[PDB]
RNA sequence: GUGGAAGUCUGUUAGAGUUGGUGUCCUACAAUACCCUCUCGUGAUCUAUGUGUAGGGGUGAAAGGCCCAUCGAGUCCGGCA
RNA sequence: GUCGGGUGAGAACCCCGACGGCCUAAUGGAUAAGGGUUCCUCAGCACUGCUGAUCAGCUGAGGGUUAGCCGGUCCUAAGUCAUACCGCAACUCGACUAUGACGAAAUGGGAAACGGGUUAAUAUUCCCGUGCCACUAUGCAGUGAAAGUUGACGCCCUGGGGUCGAUCACGCUGGGCAUCGCCCAGUCGAACCGUCCAACUCCGUGGAAGCCGUAAUGGCAGGAAGCGGACGAACGGCGGCAUAGGGAAACGUGAUUCAACCUGGGGCCCAUGAAAAGACGAGCAUAGUGUCCGUACCGAGAACCGACACAGGUGUCCAUGGCGGCGAAAGCCAAGGCCUGUCGGGAGCAACCAACGUUAGGGAAUUCGGCAAGUUAGUCCCGUACCUUCGGAAGAAGGGAUGCCUGCUCCGGAACGGAGCAGGUCGCAGUGACUCGGAAGCUCGGACUGUCUAGUAACAACAUAGGUGACCGCAAAUCCGCAAGGACUCGUACGGUCACUGAAUCCUGCCCAGUGCAGGUAUCUGAACACCUCGUACAAGAGGACGAAGGACCUGUCAACGGCGGGGGUCUUAAGGUAGCGUAGUACCUUGCCGCAUCAGUAGCGGCUUGCAUGAAUGGAUUAACCAGAGCUUCACUGUCCCAACGUUGGGCCCGGUGAACUGUACAUUCCAGUGCGGAGUCUGGAGACACCCAGGGGGAAGCGAAGACCCUAUGGAGCUUUACUGCAGGCUGUCGCUGAGGACUCUCACUCCGGGAGGAGGACACCGAUAGCCGGGCA
RNA sequence: CGAGUGGCUUGCUACCUCGAUGUCGGUUCCCUCCAUCCUGCCCGUGCAGAAGCGGGCAAGGGUGAGGUUGUUCGCCUAUUA
RNA sequence: ACGACCGUAUAGUACGAGAGGAACUACGGUUGGUGGCCACUGGUGUACCGGUUGUUCGAGAGAGCACGUGCCGGGUAGCCA
C-alpha cells in the first residue's frame, strides 16, 4: 500500500511543520555567573502563539531584555530575580535547593542550566516534596515522583492561563484557528474511513478495523496504529 | 452571552460558555490597588483601567483555584 | 471544473526559457536549472546512455 | 432604550459552488460548452502572485480523489526486436 | 441595420452623412501576466479572414519606444542557491551548522514632479513653464549625534475632520426647444512653498463628595467641569505659485450628503495579526553630478492559454454619471465604445424542430415521482399553532392596506431624509412594468456551518465540536533518513502523539474461552559466543553445562477484535441479549394483522410484533434547529393529462457565395414464402417492378460508431488481503569489538549527555560496528 | 387411464452471434391469430317468464378510466354491451 | 365507414299463483369511430384600439425601450374544437 499519515509527518514538510517563524521567544532561564544579583523589571505581558498563555517581558540589569515563561501573578512593574540567593516570590527563578520544600514551582530544569523541561503549560505546576543534598523529588504534573539534582533551577508559582481546558472549543472554526499555530495536521480523518491501501484499518463493505486495535511496541512505523501497547483498554475495571 | 449562537451546538456547550463568559466579564478587584477595574486585555492577560496595571493570571478567570495556593505555601 | 480546455486558461507562467550555457528553451527561470543540459546542477554536461539504443 | 454579537438569516453586490431540467449541444462554440433552475456569499470564506512537498513517493475534511486532457502507482527515453 | 453619397475594374458588409439600434463592473477607461512588432505610414490581394472586400491583427517595404524625481535597480518574506564542514562506493546526491548571495515590476517596504504643449506613431521620458530629492565640492553656521521616533502592520462595530463627485439655491456665459417656460453644457487653474488645526497625550489654574461626558463604553479628591497653555492632522482650508496655463465665452457664490485622505473611541482571541533597507533625530548658500535596464501595441466573443480571429479559461484599479429603489438589484438613459458575439437574398414563410406566449370547461385524471410549468411575491398594520436545547419554531398560518391630486402635521440643524393627517379623484388592476416566498402536516437520515468522486454519484458518505481509550517525564512517546542528520519543537502532560465514537438529552447490560495487547512467572522450552566432554598431532563434527527476549503456564484488559445460542424445569464455546427499538434504509415468509386515509392505497403513518438475520461509543433510544438528502398527505396552482389549437422568434424550404465529414468486397427496383451454420435485397419458387428527381419521418440493411467492459479459457497482467509459500526492512533480546581499574559490587580513564567555562551527570553501560534468537503483509 | 395439438410459461441442448444483433417495464404506431369476453346468427337446458348456465358458426367492429407497485403479473374501485 | 348502447310506443301486455316480467316492429337520443365545415358557441389572433407603471426625447402633443406584446382590458379575418 501507501504510507501511513503517521509516516508523512516525519518527512518534516511544511504541512506538519510548526510556524516556527511566527513564533515569538524560545522559554528559557537566564545564564547567571553567579553570585545571583541578577534581577530585572517586568515591562510588559504577551501572548505567546506557541502556548497559547501569556509571557512575561523582562529587563534586567545588564540591559537584557527577553521573554520569559510567566507564572501566574506578574505583572508589569514587578521586580524577578534570577540565582541562589533569589528571594522566594512568585516569578522568581533560582535551583530547587534554594527553594522550600512544598512549594508550587513550574519551568523546571530536567538538568542544571538546560534552561527548563518540564511544567511549562498553561495553568500547570510541579511539587516540590523532598530535599537533600544529592537529590531534589519533584512531582510532575502527570503525577509521576521525579529524583532531579537539587542544582536543578526552576521558576516559583504556577504557570500562567490556568483554566484554558476549561472552554470547549464549540465550534470546528474555533479548533481550526488554535491548529493553525502548531506544528499538526488537521483535521483527523479516521482510519476505518479509509482504503485498505492507506491504513491498516482500511477497507471492508462496512466501518470496523480489521484485526483487534492493540499493537504490540515491536510493531514497525506503518503498522503500528490504533492502541500502541495498550497495558489495557475500556473502562470497566 | 450564548445567545450568539442561535440554537446551535446544544446545551452543555453554550451554558459553559455563558458561565465562563460571565465571571469572564465580571468587575474584578485589581491586585495593586483595590478597584474592581480589572478587564480582560486577552488569554490569560489582564489589565486595571484604572492604574493600568497588566497582570498574569487565569485564561477566563484573572485568579485561578491554584494561584490562591501558591501565595499560601 | 474541467481539467482540460477550461484548466488551460491559466497558464501565464513562465518557466523554461533560453539557457545562458547551452541554447535550449530548457532553462527552468524558477528553479534556476536546466533540463537540457544540466546548467545550474551541473559543471560536467547533462547526458545519458539512454538518450540512445543500448549497442549505438 | 442603548448596544451590535453570529463558522446567523435574505440576497445573480463582487465572488465561489454546481441540484434539477436527465433541456440545447453531442463529426460541438467546447476532448466537459450554452441556457433556465439551484447552493454559499464575515468565514473551517474566496482570490492573485511568490514559495514548499515528486512517483511505491507527494498531497488527500478519504472519492482510490489529485500530482499539466495521463493515476488501484505521472510522464519521457532506455532495457526492448 | 436602412436611405443617400465617396473611392474603385469590381462594393450588402472599406469610408462620409442621416435615420435606426447594441454595450453601463462593461462591448467604456487604466493595467499585471502572457504575446512580441501584432503599433504608425505607404503599396498591395497569390495566402489568412466562416460570404465579398477597394478593408485588415493578412503580404511587402519603410518608420516608431527619449526619464535624477514612473517602474527596475536597493531591502528583507515564505523560501532558494553557493562555499566550507560532514555523509556516501561515488556524484551532477544528502540533512545540520557556519559564511556569503539570491528571493516582491499589477499587489510587501521605498529619497524626489506637477501643469501645459507637441507627433502618423512616445511622453510624469521630448518641448515650455514651475517645483523637488540625493550625493559631492566650496562657504557660513554647528559640536551637537545616539538615545529615541519612524519604516511597522489582525478581525468586528463606530464618532469626528474632510476633498472630488452628485444634488439643491441664486448669478453669469453658450446651446436647445417653441402654445407653456422649460431643458442641456460650462462657469477652470497643479505639484510645490508658506500658514491654520480638530483628535490624542501632557502641563498650570480650579476644587466637583455627585457632577462631567458619549452613537456606545465611560471619567474623577490617585483631582471631575470650567479657564489658560505645551505638543500636535489631511491627497483638507487659506495665501503664494498665476497680468503661469487653459477657455469661443463667462472665466460664480453659498449649501447638503460627503469616496479619497486625516484622526479618534469601543469590542474579540485555547487565533496575537512580518522583516530589513531606509527616513527622522540633524541648519542654510552657491555649484557640479544623477550613469545602467524597461518604455511601441494588445490586454481579449480576433493580439494571452485552450491545434482556430474557439460562446471556454485568465489577476488588479475605476464601487460616487442620471432616473429608480434598501441597494454596487431590475428596467431606462448619459459619457465612452460599437453595428466584427461578422455571410447574405426570397417565399404569410407548409410539414417538422429549438426557444416561447395564450388557451374554454375540468384541475395531477398525467407520471416511478407534479418531472416541466405554474402559483406566491415588494412595503406597512393586525395577527400567529404544535414543538423547543427557551436561542428558536416565525415572513408559521390567516386578515387588511398600497396610485394620483390639493392643503397640512410630527421627528430632525437639514436633506433633493423619514413617519403620519384631512379632503378631492381615475382604472378591471396602484410592489399597475420591473424587482418580488407558494403554504401546511407526518415519517426516515445526518445534530448544525463545512468536505467530496476536476469530466454520469453532493448523499445518509468525509469533517466537526463533544464523548472515550492508548503511549510518553523530554537523552520521552510517535515519525523521516543509507548515513551525516531531521519533523513534532521558539513545544513539555491544561502537552502531543496513536486510534475509536461523532452536538445536546436519557443511557451505555452480560462475556477474558479464542484472537490481540500488557504484566508476572517455581518449573518446562529457548540461539550464538565463551566454557566442559568425545573426536581430529590441528580442523570438520557429535554431545554437555549455562540460558536472554520469546513461548508454555498464570493474571489484567471489551468505549480491544469480537460474542450474547440449541435444549431442559444444562450443552457447544466465555457469556446467553439487559434499557430500549422492532415487518426497520435491518423482516425471508410479505402486499404480515388491525386501524387511519381514498371510490379503490404492494405506498405512507400508528398499533401489534415470536426480530429469516434488532440492540447499546461495531454505540442504543431519542431529539429542537438546519438540509439543492429519501418517502407520504392537504390547501393553493396550473396545458402534466382529458385534447389539442392558434400565435411569436430562429431554423427548416427556394436563390447567390463558401464548402467538409462519417461511410463504401462486389452487385443492388423489391415483396411474400421457403431454404441455408437454425435471424437472406443477392440461394429456390412465385409475386411485383418504366427511368430520373424533390421533401419527410426513420421499418430494414441482425444500419454507422468500439478487436464485448458480462461469461469462460491463458501454467496473462496489475491493485488489495491474510494464521498461503518464500524472503526483506524494522523493533525487542544475548554475544563480540570500542573496553579501562579494584552471580552480585565499587571506581574512573575511554565513550555519551548537561554547562559559556570552571565543572556536573552518566560510565565501561549507552551509542556505533558485527552476529545470534524471537516478533515481523510495514514491504518485495 | 389413454391419444394428441400449440409453441404463451418453465426447463433442457449448446446449432447461430463474444472485431457487441443495446436490458425489463411502460409508452407511441402499424399488421395479424382464434383456443370468442361483448356484439350477429344458432343448439341444448335441471328452457314458464325475466335473469342465466353450457355448446355451435363466427375474427366485421369493440374490449375503455382509475388506487398500491418499476413491475410484467396481480390485488382493489366505479363505470361497461 | 360504420360499431354499439340507452330510452319510448309495443306493455305492466305475452308468460306466471304471485313476485316479477319479455318480443317482432316503429320511433327518439347517446357513445366510439369516420369524413368535411366555421352561420352559431369557444380558443387564438406579438393585425388593431384603449388603459396604465418605469425611463428617455425639456413640458404638452406625439413617441422608443422594458425579448423579441412592459403589463392589463377588448378583439376582426383566418386557422381551429
Ligand atoms: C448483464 O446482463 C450485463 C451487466 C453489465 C455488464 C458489464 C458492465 C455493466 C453491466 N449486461 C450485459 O452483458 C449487456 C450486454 C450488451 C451487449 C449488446 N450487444
Ligand atoms: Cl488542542
Ligand atoms: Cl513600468
Ligand atoms: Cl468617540
Ligand atoms: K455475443
Ligand atoms: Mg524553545
Ligand atoms: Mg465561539
Ligand atoms: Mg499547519
Ligand atoms: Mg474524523
Ligand atoms: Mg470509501
Ligand atoms: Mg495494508
Ligand atoms: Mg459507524
Ligand atoms: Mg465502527
Ligand atoms: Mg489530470
Ligand atoms: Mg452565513
Ligand atoms: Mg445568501
Ligand atoms: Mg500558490
Ligand atoms: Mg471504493
Ligand atoms: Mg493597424
Ligand atoms: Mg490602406
Ligand atoms: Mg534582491
Ligand atoms: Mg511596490
Ligand atoms: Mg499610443
Ligand atoms: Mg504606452
Ligand atoms: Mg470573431
Ligand atoms: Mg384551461
Ligand atoms: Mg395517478
Ligand atoms: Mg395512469
Ligand atoms: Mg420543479
Ligand atoms: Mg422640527
Ligand atoms: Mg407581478
Ligand atoms: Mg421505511
Ligand atoms: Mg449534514
Ligand atoms: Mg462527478
Ligand atoms: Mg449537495
Ligand atoms: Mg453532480
Ligand atoms: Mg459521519
Ligand atoms: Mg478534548
Ligand atoms: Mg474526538
Ligand atoms: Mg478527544
Ligand atoms: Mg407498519
Ligand atoms: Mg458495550
Ligand atoms: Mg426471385
Ligand atoms: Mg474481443
Ligand atoms: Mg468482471
Ligand atoms: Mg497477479
Ligand atoms: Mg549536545
Ligand atoms: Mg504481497
Ligand atoms: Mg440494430
Ligand atoms: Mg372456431
Ligand atoms: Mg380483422
Ligand atoms: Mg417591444
Ligand atoms: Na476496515
Ligand atoms: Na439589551
Ligand atoms: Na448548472
Ligand atoms: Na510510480
Ligand atoms: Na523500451
Ligand atoms: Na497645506
Ligand atoms: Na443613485
Ligand atoms: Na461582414
Ligand atoms: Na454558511
Ligand atoms: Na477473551
Ligand atoms: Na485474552
Ligand atoms: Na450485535
Ligand atoms: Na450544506
Ligand atoms: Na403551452
Ligand atoms: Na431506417
Ligand atoms: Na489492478
Ligand atoms: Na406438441
Ligand atoms: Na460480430
Ligand atoms: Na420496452
Ligand atoms: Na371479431
Ligand atoms: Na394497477
Amino acid at each position: 500500500g501507501r504510507r501511513i499519515q503517521g509516516q508523512r509527518r516525519g518527512r518534516g514538510t511544511s504541512t506538519f511543520r510548526a510556524p516556527s517563524h511566527r513564533y515569538k521567544a524560545d522559554l528559557e532561564h537566564r545564564k547567571v555567573e553567579d553570585g545571583d544579583v541578577i534581577a530585572g523589571t517586568v515591562v510588559d505581558i504577551e501572548h505567546d502563539p506557541a502556548r497559547s498563555a501569556p509571557v512575561a517581558a523582562v529587563e534586567f540589569e545588564d540591559g537584557d531584555r527577553r521573554l520569559i515563561l510567566a507564572p501566574e501573578g506578574v505583572g508589569v512593574g514587578d521586580e524577578l530575580q534570577v540565582g541562589v540567593d533569589a528571594e522566594i516570590a512568585p516569578g522568581n527563578t533560582l535551583p530547587l535547593a534554594e527553594i522550600p520544600e512544598g512549594v508550587p514551582v513550574c519551568n523546571v530544569e530536567s538538568s542544571p542550566g538546560d534552561g527548563g523541561k518540564f511544567a511549562r503549560a498553561s495553568g500547570v505546576n510541579a511539587q516540590l516534596l523532598t530535599h537533600d543534598r544529592n537529590v531534589a523529588v519533584v512531582k510532575l504534573p502527570s503525577g509521576e515522583m521525579k529524583r532531579l539534582d537539587p542544582q536543578c533551577r526552576a521558576t516559583i508559582g504556577v504557570v500562567g492561563g490556568g483554566g484554558r481546558t476549561d472552554k470547549p472549543f464549540v465550534k470546528a472554526g474555533n479548533k481550526h484557528h488554535k491548529m493553525k499555530a502548531r506544528g499538526t495536521k488537521w483535521p483527523n480523518v479516521r482510519g476505518v474511513a479509509m482504503n485498505a491501501v492507506d491504513h491498516p484499518f482500511g477497507g471492508g463493505g462496512r466501518q470496523h478495523p480489521g484485526k483487534p486495535k492493540s499493537i504490540s511496541r515491536n510493531a514497525p512505523p506503518g503498522r503500528k496504529v490504533g492502541d500502541i501497547a495498550s497495558k489495557r483498554t475500556g473502562r470497566g475495571g | 452571552r450564548t445567545g450568539r449562537f442561535g440554537p446551535r451546538y446544544g446545551l452543555k456547550i453554550r451554558v459553559r460558555v455563558a458561565d465562563v463568559e460571565i465571571k469572564h466579564k465580571k468587575k474584578h478587584k485589581c491586585p495593586v490597588c483595590g478597584f474592581k477595574k480589572l478587564k480582560r486585555a486577552g488569554t490569560g492577560i489582564w489589565m486595571c483601567g484604572h492604574c493600568g496595571y497588566k497582570i498574569a493570571g487565569g485564561c477566563y478567570q484573572p485568579e485561578t483555584v491554584a494561584g490562591k495556593a501558591v501565595m499560601k505555601a | 471544473t474541467g481539467a482540460g480546455t477550461p484548466s488551460q486558461g491559466k497558464k501565464n507562467t513562465t518557466t523554461h526559457t533560453k539557457c545562458r550555457r547551452c541554447g535550449e528553451k530548457s532553462y527552468h527561470t524558477k528553479k534556476k536549472v536546466c533540463s537540457s543540459c544540466g546548467f545550474g546542477k551541473s559543471a560536467k554536461r547533462r547526458d545519458y546512455e539512454w538518450q540512445s539504443k543500448a549497442g549505438e
